[PDB]
């Protein structure tokens, strides 16, 4: 029966009541039991007990954290622990950067309710850190006792009579989280003895460590809480700082606005300083000659008055309202405080725990609102532009949790003045680009009026002064026919429409003449309805667009345009160019090469131009793209005004294909594709009629568009001897001349044709761009069309007495040689 | 072996030894040796964590002696993560049991069993976020085997439930067995719940450790972004490249490489002929889904394990160790954050299974995501390719590079503003260039002036100034053939080419060609420069600059104003008031505002006598055009001054304001008896001769009115034609009613318009100068003389409409 | 293998199937001194 | 009410003096092609 004696004999019975009961002796113990530790004895000495009150301090490591209940419990039972009263929490906070110590909770003894024994944060005791045996733990960062207190070092007492109180002794020790301090606990006087012993500081580090590792995690929390709000609000900065580009007021103002709620603060404003650094010119005469006695007020750093010409300020404590004050008054209440002021004048992160208390600024005393709310907690700092100079003053007011501002909460928003500061580059640039633009426009005015056909000139060629008797644009269309019949030179007669044409004779003004009656041969101007006035302005402008040097002056491209003109109407190209396209090239025949300076594309990369730096490719040929057009797109100027959306997008599209393809280099790139076209011109064999398939096709047609402008560009070689020998002269003048700039101003040796002293070689090196550069185009339209024959005969005839030239000097120079 | 008996046996014996059990400290019974053991055991567990937070080693003793009261087989902790916005539960602490070391039951980084939301009771758990117990696992309808093969191991009872930190769950802790029991006696499912209870807390310590690190990363590496955007303008690479360098220890990556899309839209108009050309045959890669064409054309890789060793690839070959993989060109295709376990073990993407270099380097972890410009454009491709740590990327990785990419990507509006700056200013100067060239004087045009090539063989420029001054001694006018020392100087007699010459005479008698040793021709080509520089409109053009210019040196040599400026003061004010009427377009300063021109966009106050200004000082900029060139720094700056005070000055709404001062100082030169020391006075004072000096600059510009009748009416009726032509003009563009000065039907009314100006503009400073100085009377004389005819005429249409009256 | 728990190379998941990324965040951020100013107003001046 | 510290308004502190204020920080940051047979041939001239 009783003869168990396993579990007799020791050591067998306890593994299995552990197996047993071990759960429900702990699942209870951590349920909600309160402990069972008697504390009307004073000198327990803790012999089982001890495990008991221990469990009490595990049972509130629950999921339901507040960081206050649990470290109050704590300090409950540490005051019958250590034989003492009245502990103290001293919170541990930094403003400014010098540290404080804040009571949290005051006055904590044994049978205690939570309620009596904590403090707010509007009636909290704030000592500094440099004095008192609080401060010397802070800063020593030890536990330490101190018996007798009226006989040990520093040991301020401001706050024992303030309570009447005594504290005879005290015994204090500080709870850190990783080197930096969170709190300090405090005791003062023993109940029952002279002064704490030894071992009582072993008991309050022993029993300290459940509350050191719990405040470590409210702490954290806070510290994870300001970290992501700062993430947030440099985040919600940029997308409206990037969402356009304006001035610095709307940006700010954006900025500011969209991250309200991350700053969780009652009010702020923001005011903003004038940026003028001197006055005009004008405006400083008075105060030297008497009148208007000169500023003594305060100064910024920098050097300027500090005018807040516009606060904006937020208001969220009640209801939102976020509102303007330009010019706002001395008296603004966010004025009236001399913080904003002070700040510009010195620019320091000003931090005010206090109004009430508050002297040397002297803020508010009467709640500014209907409803109670008076300035407490005040948070100023300036913003500077990356040189250290205000921009303006930004002020944060009341915290929305009600305590003072720390350095955690500082760093918050001093991060974010430095990102506005840092933003001031996009406002800057807002009015820079106005600047620029405007001059650009005005300078670009300033051109369109110089090359223009005015009133004056105009009546030399379109004359209803005199026989009329009134301005041009107040006749009639059909009124204004008749003064051009007896003016514009017979197309027959003048040699206009076929390949041998020569404009020595002709005068310069003669050219315009001629240019204006082409338009009429192709029976375009009445189908479009153009103004005849402005048809007429248009082609005088042309010539003064064109520059005065050497060769590629108004002559070269006049000349252009007749070979274009007679490629079309002469030539039977015109069967494949539908009649827009014939009014889209003979225009931008005439104006491919309109204000040359007279440098190639080379000099522009070598000496980077500004017509360089804007032009990838093909600078010259884009650049004289984009100003032909300038002077077409205004009114009075314009011949495409009478015609539709769609024929206009279409003939300015075909501009870009002609003039653009007069490159040289864009030439030789793609020479082999026009090759491949005439011969499928050539396989449509029982008829002529391959111009139907080309009609259509369009591609082709706009590489023989791309075809035709270099067919026309180098058309000199195929005049006649008695005129391609002295355009000949008049381009080699010109080489030569680009060959002298460059030596000069680059500091290189040119190739061979800009070089003066070999002018000699002229011929051999014609005779090489003839038979390089061209005979190809000359020979495939000629294969591709019979009607323009007569221009290849005109290349070979040329070549041929080339030749003679490049032959007379070889024989010079071979004799030279001989006679050494 | 008793059953339930033995209920009063265990507790009430209370060890009736005193020393049972080998060594008490004061325990009553059974119930009460549990107790302290548990509480010590407890008290050090907790001392371990105080401080140097160790996750693992701790969790690992909780769970040791916690799988005991249980009686559970084992015990293991599945962490929690997320990416790409599905969680996944690692492995990190499995099997553990009371006789194991920690080393044998911790799970390194490379060795974990990942499971997904719903695969398995370890996924419903964390979906559900409670408890649940299966007596037998083969019953429940969601349960996984692939922890069972591998282990070789079998689990038929189980008991699981998660750690939240809130609402979001960090890890999950599962028994796996009962032993002693079939179903997991609820007893033990209440203690498990309550003594994993105080465990929680080092779980979601070590979280908010972490979460608050990578959180003070995010805002640090965003403001250094921040810091650096804004440095200054500068291009898309640069701009990239810095802002990626500048915050390299922040990542803790070991390799990333940044890629840049080519961002050519349309093809132009010659590139797209050969492909339907019979040849060049058209792009079939993927796109970017905006619709371009997928092209890196510059990769930026940083390394950051051994050395930084930072390169630029400036066209990346189909090879490259980056882009091989074909994930960059996968993120352009489409908009992914991709984020990727094992890169060996992938399909979709080849990543080298084999290391890369000598020191042994192979990719484990990538994450690309894309840059976008606020325009869901994609932009580039930056790719990370290892953490530090070791660990495959989690979220808060992932949050983090997302945020600096977007930043980044956002911050493509200063590239466009820089590329829109540049772009703008290059073409303002190409237009300075159209109209330097137009504005300036030609060499065969310069010959009207000075002819070298018939008197010299040479060009004028090839030419020595004692050479050049043979042709001026004898080209140039005389003092007195055209009178320029008077002050009835008309201005009809002489033609247009002849004012020029008169003007560079004008430059000769002060002296000041010689002085300050300035070239002929370049004076010569500034005055025909600048004659041309003026408009063809009616009034304000050469004739009226070359007038007032006139006038001042009228004033200044035979009116004794001379002697209180030196002459490099009267050299900077007969060119400043030669040019101060340049650019004029007829209309007046208030029509800009009306008609919104951009010279009231550029220019707040004084639109137009603010803008001659610097066409002024353009003109007179470049060399071969510019007559302070020989001058010093100090002399060049002065006469700057004096021209920007002169030309400005000649408004006549700053005229109305600053008279008083005027005024003054007439009235005190009245106290100096001796007029030869008020000029010494007033020889030292800068502002009194700058008030001065601006005075006569309104005071000759205001002329015509002073000169005889006979060319008073017709410079009037010049004055109201162009006064008429701005009202016809502004009654059409801008649909107003001109004021009645303005109005060409109200010609009649012209003389009493001109009475009414004269008695209200004019009349001041005509008599605070004649009461100034006597030796300019004969201008005020005069001015009231044609005061009087013009009041005259106004009598005789009074008297005409009077008659239309009372007729 | 003994080291690790029967796992070695990489981690291992139970899920077979077309890998899911994620689909990128596009919604979280989106009268100067005068008696009567007016009497020279009737000229060009103001 | 108690009021634990019996003060009541504002925070009291036991010194008084001329606020101190913090200065800015700034000691992290600002720390400051052609297809041919041969290419010479269009050098010859103005192309390329
Ligand atoms: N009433 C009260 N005063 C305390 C308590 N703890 C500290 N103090 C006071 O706070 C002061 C802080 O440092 P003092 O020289 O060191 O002396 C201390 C005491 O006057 C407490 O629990 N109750
Ligand atoms: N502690 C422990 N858990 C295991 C072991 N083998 C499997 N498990 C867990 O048991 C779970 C049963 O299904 P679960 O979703 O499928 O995923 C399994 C793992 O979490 C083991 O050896 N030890
Ligand atoms: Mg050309
Ligand atoms: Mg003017
Ligand atoms: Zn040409
Ligand atoms: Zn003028």
């Amino acid at each position: 029966e009783v003869e168990k004696f396993l579990d007799s004999n020791v050591s067998f019975a306890k593994q299995y009541y552990n197996l047993r009961y071990r759960a429900k002796v702990i699942s209870d113990l951590l349920g909600p039991r309160e402990a069972a530790v008697d504390f009307s004895n004073y000198h327990a000495l803790n012999s089982v007990e001890e495990s008991e009150i221990i469990f009490d301090l595990l049972r509130d490591f629950q999921d339901n954290l507040q960081a206050e209940k649990c470290v109050f419990n704590v300090m409950k039972k540490l005051c019958f622990l250590l034989q003492a009263d009245r502990m103290s929490l001293f919170m541990y906070r930094a403003r400014n950067g010098i540290a404080e110590l804040a009571t949290r909770l005051f006055n904590v003894h044994k049978d205690a309710v939570l309620e009596e024994c904590l403090v707010a944060p509007d009636s909290e005791i704030v000592f500094p850190l440099d004095m008192g045996v609080v401060g010397h733990v802070a800063l020593s960062k030890k536990i330490v006792n101190v018996p007798n207190t009226e006989e040990d070092e520093h040991f301020c007492d401001f706050v024992d009579t303030l309570t009447e109180y005594q504290t005879k002794n005290i015994l204090a020790s500080p709870i850190m989280n990783g080197k930096d301090v969170v709190a300090i606990i405090m005791v003062v006087n023993k109940v029952d003895g002279p002064h704490f012993t030894e071992n009582d500081e072993e008991i309050l580090l022993k029993y300290l460590n459940f509350a050191n590792l719990i405040m470590k995690v409210f702490h954290l929390s806070y510290l994870h809480n300001c970290e992501t709000r700062r993430g947030q609000i440099l985040l919600w900065s940029g997308s409206k700082v990037f969402e356009e580009l304006t001035d610095i007021e709307r940006q700010f103002h954006k900025a500011l606005y969209t991250v309200r709620a991350f700053l969780n603060c009652d009010r702020y404003s923001v005011g903003l300083l004038d940026m003028t650094k001197q006055k005009e010119f004008f405006d400083v005469w008075p105060v030297l000659m008497g009148e208007a006695p000169p500023y003594a007020g305060p100064r910024t750093p920098d050097g300027r008055e500090i005018n807040f010409y516009k606060v904006i300020d937020y208001i969220l404590h009640g209801k939102e309202d976020i509102k303007v004050i330009p010019n706002p008054p001395p008296d603004h209440w966010a004025l009236v405080s001399g913080l904003p002021t002070y700040v510009a004048q010195n620019g320091l992160i000003c931090n005010i725990m206090n109004a009430p208390s508050e002297d040397f600024f002297a803020f508010q005393k009467e709640p500014l609102d209907e409803s109670g709310w008076m300035i407490k907690n005040v948070l100023s700092m300036p913003i500077v532009n990356k040189k250290e100079e205000i921009v303006g003053v930004a002020t944060f007011y009341n915290r929305k949790d009600g305590k003072p501002f720390d350095e955690m909460d500082e760093t918050l928003m001093e991060s974010l003045t430095q990102f506005l500061g840092w933003s001031v580059l996009n406002p800057d640039t807002y009015e820079l680009m106005n600047k620029l633009e405007n001059r650009k426009d005005i300078f670009q005015d300033m051109v369109k009026y110089h090359v223009k056909c005015d009133n004056e000139e105009i009546q030399t060629i379109l004359k209803t002064r005199e026989v009329y008797g009134k301005e041009p644009w107040e006749c009639e269309e059909e009124e204004l026919a008749e003064i051009l019949q007896g003016e514009l030179p017979d197309a027959d007669k003048y040699e206009i429409n076929k390949f041998h044409f020569s404009d020595l004779p002709l005068t310069e003004l003669e050219l315009v003449k001629c240019g204006i009656q082409m338009y009429y041969e192709l029976k375009v101007v009445d189908k479009f309805h153009i103004p005849q006035e402005a048809l007429v302005r248009f082609m005088y402008s042309l010539s003064k667009g064109y520059r005065r040097i050497t060769y590629h002056n108004w002559r070269h491209g006049f000349n252009v345009g007749q070979t274009m003109f007679s490629l079309l109407v002469t030539g039977k190209l015109k069967r494949y160019f539908t009649d827009l396209e014939a009014l889209a090239m003979v225009t931008a025949a005439f104006c491919h090469d309109i204000d040359h300076r007279g440098t190639n594309n080379l000099y522009q990369m070598k000496s980077q131009n500004p017509l360089a730096k804007l032009h990838g490719s093909s600078i010259l040929e884009r650049h004289h793209l984009e100003f032909g057009k300038t002077l077409l797109r205004d009114e009075s100027l314009n011949i495409f005004q009478n015609l539709n959306r769609r024929q206009h997008e279409h003939a300015i599209h075909m501009m870009d294909i002609a003039i653009i393809a007069t490159d040289l280099a864009l030439y030789f790139k793609k020479r082999t594709m026009f090759q491949k076209i005439v011969d499928q011109s050539k396989t449509y064999e029982t008829q002529q009629e391959w111009t139907q398939y080309m009609m259509l096709d369009q591609t082709r047609k706009e590489i023989v568009m791309a075809m035709m402008m270099t067919a026309c560009d180098l058309s000199a070689i195929t005049k006649p001897w008695e005129v391609q020998s002295k355009v000949a002269l008049l381009v080699a003048a010109e080489f030569w001349e680009q060959g002298d700039l460059e030596r000069t101003v680059l500091q290189q040796n040119p190739i061979p044709m800009m070089d003066r002293n070999k002018a000699d070689e002229l011929p051999k090196l014609q005779v090489g761009f003839i038979d390089f550069v061209c005979t190809f185009v000359y020979k495939e339209f000629s294969r591709f069309h019979e009607e323009i024959t007569p221009m290849l005969d005109g290349i070979t005839n040329n070549r041929k007495e080339w030749k003679a030239l490049a032959d007379e000097y070889e024989t010079k120079m071979k004799g030279l040689e001989e006679e050494k | 072996f008793a059953d339930q008996y033995f209920g009063r046996k265990l507790s009430p014996e209370d060890v009736a030894n005193a020393c049972e059990d080998g060594c008490p400290e004061g325990c009553t019974s059974f119930r009460e040796l549990c107790q302290v053991e548990e509480s010590a055991a407890l008290f050090e567990l907790v001392q371990d964590m105080q401080e140097n937070v160790n996750m693992e080693r701790v969790v690992f003793k909780i769970l040791r002696r916690l799988c005991s009261i249980l009686h559970a087989d084992r015990c293991s902790l599945f962490m929690y993560r997320q990416r790409n916005g599905v969680a996944e539960l690692a492995t990190r602490l499995f099997s553990v049991q009371p006789d194991s070391v920690l080393e044998d039951c911790l799970v390194p980084p490379d060795s974990e069993i990942v499971f997904p939301l719903d695969i398995g009771v370890v996924g419903h758990v964390a979906q559900t976020k409670k408890m649940v117990n299966v007596q037998d696992v083969m019953e429940c309808p969601h349960f996984s085997s692939f922890a069972d093969e591998l282990t070789d191991y079998v689990t038929r009872n189980i008991l699981a439930t998660p750690i939240m930190n809130g609402k979001d769950v960090v890890a999950v802790i599962m028994a796996v067995n009962k032993l002693d029991g079939p179903c997991f006696t609820s007893e033990d499912e209440d203690v498990f719940l309550k003594y994993l209870n105080f465990g929680t807390l080092n779980l979601k310590i070590y979280h908010l450790s972490y979460l608050h690190n990578c959180e003070t990363r995010r805002g640090q590496v965003l403001l250094w972004s921040a810091n650096k955007v804004f440095e200054e303008l500068t291009d898309i690479e640069r701009q990239f490249h810095k802002a990626f360098y500048t915050v390299r220890a922040y990542l803790n990556c070991d390799r990333y490489s940044v890629g840049l899309l080519d961002m050519t839209k349309e093809k132009e108009f010659f590139d797209v002929w050969p492909v339907l050309m019979g040849e060049a045959q058209a792009y079939s890669g993927p796109r970017t889904p905006d619709g371009r064409e997928i092209l890196f054309y510059k990769v930026i890789d940083y390394i950051l394990h051994g050395k930084e060793d930072i390169k630029v690839i400036p066209s990346p070959p189909a090879d490259h160790w980056a882009l091989a993989s074909g994930l960059p060109t996968y993120v352009a295709e489409s908009g992914f954050i991709c984020n990727i376990m094992n890169a060996p073990a992938d399909e979709m993407f080849n990543f080298q299974e084999g290391p890369l270099d000598d020191s042994g380097w192979i990719v484990k972890n990538v994450l690309s995501m894309p840059i976008v410009n606020k325009k869901e454009e994609i932009v580039g491709v930056a790719t990370f390719y290892n953490r530090k740590d070791g660990k495959p990327f989690d979220e808060q990785d992932e949050v983090l590079m997302e945020s600096l990419t977007q930043f980044l990507g956002w911050s493509v509006l200063n590239t466009d503003t820089y590329d829109k700056m540049n772009k703008l200013e290059n073409r303002k100067d190409i237009a300075q260039d159209m109209v330097l060239y137009h504005v300036r004087c030609d060499r065969e045009e310069i010959q009207l002036i000075l002819p070298t090539r018939e008197r010299l063989g040479k060009e004028p420029a090839d030419c020595e100034e004692d050479e050049l001054g043979k042709i001026l001694k004898e080209v140039l006018p005389g003092p007195a053939k055209f009178d320029i020392y008077e002050f009835h100087f008309s201005d009809l007699e002489c033609t247009e080419l002849e004012l020029v010459k008169c003007g560079i005479q004008m430059y000769y008698e002060l002296g000041v060609v010689r002085k300050f040793q300035i070239p002929q021709e370049v004076l010569v080509r500034f005055l025909f420069s600048v004659s041309k520089g003026y408009r063809r409109i009616t009034y304000h053009n050469w004739r009226h600059g070359f007038n007032v210019a006139q006038t001042m040196f009228t004033l200044l040599m035979t009116g004794k104003l001379k002697s209180y400026y030196t002459d490099l003061e009267a050299f900077a004010m007969v060119t400043a008031g030669l040019c101060h009427d340049i650019d004029h377009r007829g209309t007046n300063n208030l029509y800009q505002m009306k008609s919104q021109n951009p010279l009231a966009k550029l220019h707040g106050s004084s639109i137009l006598e603010r803008h001659h200004l610097e066409f002024g000082k353009f003109l007179l900029s470049e060399e071969t055009l510019n007559i302070y060139q020989n001058l010093n720094r100090r002399q060049h700056e002065h006469v700057i001054h004096l021209m920007d005070i002169a030309i400005i000055a000649t408004d006549l709404a700053l005229y109305f304001k600053k008279r008083t001062m005027f005024q003054k100082i007439v009235d005190e030169s009245k106290n100096y008896e001796d007029r030869k020391s008020w000029v010494e006075y007033l020889s030292l004072e800068t502002t009194r001769k700058e008030i001065v000096m601006a005075m006569m600059m309104t005071a000759c510009d205001l002329s015509a009115i002073t000169k005889p009748w006979e060319v008073q009416s017709k410079v009037a009726l010049l004055v109201a034609a162009e006064f008429w032509e701005q009202g016809d003009l502004e009654r059409t563009v801008l649909d107003q009613q001109p004021i009645p000065m303005m109005d060409r039907n109200k010609a009649a009314e012209l003389p009493k318009l001109q009475v009414g100006f004269i008695d209200f503009v004019c009349t001041f400073v005509y008599k605070e100068f004649s009461r100034f100085h006597e030796e300019i009377l004969p201008m005020f004389d005069r001015l009231q003389n044609n005061r009087k005819e013009w009041k005259a005429l106004a009598d005789e249409y009074e008297a005409k409409v009077k008659a239309l009256e009372e007729d | 293998i003994r080291s690790a728990t029967r796992v070695m190379g990489g981690p291992v998941t139970p899920r077979k199937g077309p890998p899911k990324f994620k689909q990128r965040q596009t919604r979280q951020f989106k009268a100067f001194n005068h008696l009567e100013l007016h009497e020279l107003a009737q000229y060009g001046i103001i």
